């Protein structure tokens, strides 16, 4: 058994500018023959891993020379010199000297960028899911950054708490941004006694929400 | 190039079996070792099994984790790796990966352990009460994944999909794409859900309300 270290996460790196992942082994990844068998994996948002770096410092084939890696037996550096949106991901080190092979834990790139308001989309209940007796109120918050955010659901006005469900995306891999989405699940009887649907964004780009409201 | 292509995930019972597989194309197959290695979000990429060369007697090798459950092989005359799995737990629920060390990896293939019944997605629109924002709500499925595109995947900007959150047993997801108000509605959006578990192919037209 090897224990590959590294950190889940990374200072938010602005575009343009240089990233710097580390990892670290619990036994000596320097053989014999003079290799250190160490290597880097990138895992894209909704990709598989893909081969980034071999034996410690080889590049593998089509990736960019802004790669590129360092290190003694048991510690070592990745360095990204001109960070790109595409390059955010899950870095993830391992080594080839033994069985089991084993990774680390991965760590992840954030690409930090300009402050950017969300885009919020209101969508009330299909005719489809109000025939079959239920009634989804649905908010998007797109293409926003930095990733944290609120949102808060009314009724006629008054604040409704419970019946939320919120997922959150990856960073994007184009646009550096994030997105919400926020869902109200009510029954269509429920949903019937009200007439007024509101969401609400709250982000650090404006001290007012971004209101989004609809009548039945 | 070389491509990867795994295969036979799905649901299955705790203490229950599945087999699946995997097919290598544009290397010399039986010239590689083989392995699997599985993704969750709690315990991270695991290797759990290899297998090496003919000339190797095909000797095998296992993770700890699942030794004794767990039965890799290969037919290199179809290009094939195999993964049977025996009294399958909950905890070995994940995607389940080929990979050539080093070098190469698949796509992927899903599976989850559980007592939980295969449910159908149901998909329903959602359209507005310079640009325009639609979507697609895909409700109360189990086991994931699900795939959703747009126009059969050919838009494929403006694109994202949301992860699914998993309440009382059954996923919800919906996925958003951002278009010009001059391709909506004059042209047509509709969005593809694949649920694989319960064999389900739902498009579903965006028309304006």
């Amino acid at each position: 058994d090897i224990v590959m270290t590294q950190a889940a996460f990374s200072n938010p790196v602005t575009l343009g500018t240089s990233a710097s992942i580390s990892c670290r082994s619990s036994k000596s990844l320097l053989h014999s023959d003079g290799i250190t068998y160490l290597y880097w994996y990138l895992q894209k948002p909704g990709q598989s891993p893909h081969l980034l770096i071999y034996h410690l410092s080889n590049l593998a084939s089509g990736v960019p020379d802004r790669f590129s890696s360092s290190g003694s037996g048991t510690d070592f550096t990745l360095r990204i010199s001109r960070v790109e949106a595409e390059d955010v991901g899950i870095y993830y080190c391992a080594h080839n000297v033994e069985l089991p092979r084993t990774f680390g834990g991965g760590t992840k790139l954030e690409i930090k960028r300009a402050d950017a308001a969300p885009t919020v989309s209101i969508f009330p209940p299909s005719s489809e899911q109000l025939t079959s007796g239920g009634a989804s109120v649905v908010c998007f918050l797109n293409n926003f950054y930095p990733k944290d955010i609120n949102v808060k659901w009314k009724i006629d006005g008054s604040e409704r708490q419970n019946g939320v469900l919120n997922s959150w995306t990856d960073q994007d891999s184009k646009d550096s941004t994030y997105s919400m989405s926020s869902t109200l699940t009510l029954t269509k009887d429920e949903y019937e006694r009200h007439n007024s649907y509101t969401c609400e964004a709250t982000h650090k780009t404006s001290t007012s929400p971004i209101v989004k409201s609809f009548n039945r | 190039e070389v491509k990867v292509e795994e295969s036979g995930g799905g649901l299955v019972q705790p203490g229950g079996s599945m087999k699946i597989s995997c097919v290598v194309s544009g290397l010399t197959f039986s010239n590689y070792w083989m392995s699997w290695v599985r993704q969750s979000p709690e315990k991270g990429l695991e290797w759990v099994a290899e297998i090496r060369l003919k000339s190797d007697n095909y000797a095998t090798y296992y993770a700890e984790s699942v030794k004794g459950k767990f039965t890799i092989s290969r037919d290199d005359s179809k290009s094939r790796l195999y993964l049977q799995m025996n009294n399958l737990r909950t905890e070995d629920t994940g995607i389940y990966y080929c990979f050539l060390p080093m070098d190469y990896w698949g796509q992927g293939t899903s599976v989850t352990v559980s007592s939980a019944k295969t449910t159908p997605p149901s998909v329903y629109p959602l359209a507005p009460g310079s640009m325009v924002t639609l979507g697609c709500l895909v409700k109360g499925y189990f086991p994931e994944p699900v795939t959703v595109t747009w126009n059969s995947g050919s838009l494929s900007s403006g694109v994202h999909t949301f992860p699914a959150v998993l309440q009382s047993d059954l996923y919800t997801l919906s996925s958003s794409v951002t278009v010009p108000s001059s391709t909506w509605p004059s042209e047509t959006v509709t969005c593809n859900v694949a649920h694989p578990a319960s064999s389900t192919k739902v498009d579903k037209k965006i028309v304006p309300r």
